[PDB]
Parts: structure tokens; sequence; C-alpha cells
């Protein structure tokens, strides 16, 4: 994007939904944007 | 004439043995240190 090299990756994590008596498991989403620096670390 | 030959060679031995150390003043070894040292400091950017 714009010549910069950027990573893309989705990411999960387990949460818990209450449904009362009891409760479940739940999973929710985000999607993390890195990019490489212009001395080859990552922000 | 004998003695003093003996320290023409004897100053001779330390002209070319000084002007080797500072002609080559900085070896691969020591050269690599440096960069080490360097290289060392150049995380900052990463860690942070």
């Amino acid at each position: 994007y714009k010549s910069r090299l950027y990573l893309l990756w989705l990411e999960q994590k387990e949460i818990t939904k209450q449904t009362g008596y009891q409760t479940e498991t739940d999973y929710r989403y985000e999607l993390k944007l890195a990019h490489i620096r212009y001395d080859g670390t990552w922000n | 004439k004998t003695v003093l030959e003996k320290s023409k060679a004897g100053a001779q031995s330390r002209f070319d043995s000084y002007g080797k150390l500072y002609d080559e003043n900085i070896n691969a070894g020591e050269n690599q240190a440096m960069t080490l040292r360097a290289s060392a400091a150049g995380l900052t950017t990463a860690v942070q």
C-alpha cells in the first residue's frame, strides 16, 4: 500500500456470553494491520 | 660499523613494525566488534 509492505491479518478472541442460567463460549474478531518502517523494523 | 649496522637493523625492525600497525589500523576483528555495538544500539525502535 503506497509502495510500503503491509501485513493484514484476522485475529480471534474467545469471549463468554451469558445466557441466563448458564453461560456460553463465543468468539469475536478483529483485523490487525502493521507495516514495515525504513529501518526494517515493523510498526 | 658492525655495531651501528645492528642498531640500523633494530631501528628498521621497529619502523616496519609500527608502520605495519599504523597502516592496518583496525583489524577485521576490531571492525566486527564495533559492528556488534552498533547493532545492539539499533534495537531501540523495535523494542519500543
